[PDB]
């Protein structure tokens, strides 16, 4: 796949068309039988992995090749889900960006990597629990919501658990819905449930992002509306010596 | 008059939100920085 | 809702159970159900429209008889389910019989 | 009757039959099977919460382990409730509020 379908395919982060095989472990190569069914082996002393290939498989490794864990073996797309859990979230990040730009580049567009970088960061924004601290061990939680409950339950009030987590590859749209903010979660198709679930629990918003604030018509928390700037006041010289004449009476 | 437009302190569409919700139950209550109920009505 | 937010906090097997408890006949044996039925009372669980009648207000099923025909059962008699009360009617319930308004003294 | 004598052996409403000179007790218990939304409303109003937090934090250490995800999906709601403050009785309204006139003119 190429063009705009591919750009979606990456952001949405889906098992792509042409799920090119990638070695689960590093070792040596051992391709066998080009006729009946075709298969590539990855093997060392100890582990020995067998990957059965469609035949129509356009693999580009000749026999007895040395190999690296998570490195493509059959050519085509990598299932960025298989990559994550087999090479890393950081490593996944750098793949995605590199691969989207690939389309935009080859059609002819120039645009900064740091742009795509920002979105890919959100595609990773989430984590699933292993052995919890004050919840159930199946929950999907924001990475830096469970950061105050990690190296702070150890920075002062130590005890219980730092909470063990695992990274998760949310696909842009699915990373959209799972937001702390009932306000924005509402706009989406199922509005009852958000408002149901959310009301049962104390659920406060905080109005971190933008969409949320717009929904209530509040003043956007960016630019002229960013706390960092908005509070700035301005006074005149003659006016400032109208405070020297009035603050010690 | 020739005055520098308004400064719409609380947007109507906020008040209309709070209420449509109340008419369904669901408390919906506002809070300031330090975290004490603030109130957006009073009209 | 999608999971059934009330019909979780009291089990109430998803819905149907939770759904019948106003319209679709059926009553829930709220507190301290102290009865029998097939087994003892099912406490935090449903019960049919007939089940409540049999349990508090009592089952008093009338056994009406055609004029001219003499019945079978005597005055003080414990009559069982499947036992013929008359050559005209049967007993759907296990209970004692009596003469409500006679025709021949 | 007969002073401290003839004892009743069954749970039941009573009939006194002065013609028959017999007392009868009808098999019916004093169950409190209310119905409608008050039934469910009552059922939640009589529900200890942190006790149900124990019933399920003790449903994690000694379960049969066949459909454990069912008791888990119950916990979500329970703890969500428990920490929020929401008396889960307010899921059945006493007063329905009315939206102002010209918010639906």
């Amino acid at each position: 796949t190429q063009g705009l379908p591919r750009v979606i395919e990456l952001f949405e982060a889906r098992r792509p068309k042409a799920k090119a095989v990638i070695s689960e472990i590093d070792g040596v190569v051992r391709i066998e039988e080009g006729e009946d069914r075709l298969s590539v082996f990855v093997e060392s002393e100890g582990f020995s992995k067998e990957y059965k290939l469609p035949k129509d498989a356009r693999l580009l490794v000749k026999d007895g090749d040395y190999v690296e864990a998570g490195q493509p073996l059959t050519r085509g797309a990598i299932d960025p889900h298989q990559l994550l859990e087999a090479k890393g979230p950081e490593a996944v990040e750098r793949y995605l960006v590199d691969e989207i730009q690939k389309v935009y580049r080859a059609q002819g567009v120039k645009l900064h990597d740091k742009h795509i970088e920002i979105v890919v960061r959100q595609m990773l924004k989430y984590v699933e629990v292993t052995d919890p601290g004050d919840s159930r061990l199946l929950e999907g939680q924001v990475l830096e919501k469970w950061d105050v409950e990690a190296l702070n339950e150890r920075l002062i009030a130590e005890g219980k658990v730092p909470v063990a987590w695992k990274p998760l590859l949310m696909g842009v749209t699915k990373s959209a819905l799972s937001t702390k903010s009932w306000l924005s979660a509402a706009s989406f198709q199922n509005t009852t449930h958000v408002l149901t679930e959310a009301a049962i629990a104390g659920k406060k918003d905080e109005l971190i992002g933008l969409k949320e604030n717009v929904i209530l018509g509040r003043l956007i928390p960016a630019g002229t509306g960013s706390d960092f700037v908005r509070f700035t006041q301005v006074v005149d010289q003659r006016t400032l010596k109208a405070i020297e004449e009035a603050r010690k009476e | 008059k020739g005055e520098d437009v308004p400064e719409p302190s609380v947007p109507e569409s906020f008040r209309v939100l709070v209420k449509e919700l109340q008419a369904l139950a669901l408390d919906v209550q506002t809070l300031d920085e330090k975290d004490n109920p603030v109130d957006i009505f009073e009209g | 809702d999608v999971p059934s937010k009330i019909g979780t906090l009291l089990d109430l097997s998803a819905t149907e159970l939770e759904q019948v408890l106003y319209f679709n006949k059926y009553i829930v044996l709220d507190p301290k159900g102290a009865v029998l039925d097939g087994v003892p009372v099912e406490k935090r669980q449903l019960l049919t429209d007939e089940e409540y009648r049999e349990l508090r207000y009592g089952k008093q099923e009338t056994y009406p008889l055609p004029a001219g025909v003499d019945a079978l059962v005597k005055d003080g008699e414990e009559v069982v389910k499947g036992q013929e009360l008359a050559p005209g009617v049967v007993s759907r319930m296990d209970g004692v019989a009596l003469y409500r308004f006679p025709r021949r003294v | 009757a007969d002073g401290g004598k003839v004892k009743s052996e069954i749970y039941g409403r009573v009939e006194v039959d002065l013609v028959r000179n017999v007392v009868r007790v009808v098999e019916s218990y004093d169950i409190d099977a209310r119905m409608g939304a008050e039934a469910i409303q009552e059922l939640l109003k009589e529900l200890d919460l942190e006790k149900l937090e124990r019933e399920l934090l003790e449903e994690m250490k000694h379960p049969s382990r066949a459909r454990r995800a069912k008791a888990r999906k119950r916990l979500e709601v329970v703890r969500a409730f428990l920490d929020s403050g929401n008396r889960p009785e307010w899921m059945i309204l006493e007063a329905v509020p009315v939206l102002p006139p010209d918010l639906r003119p």
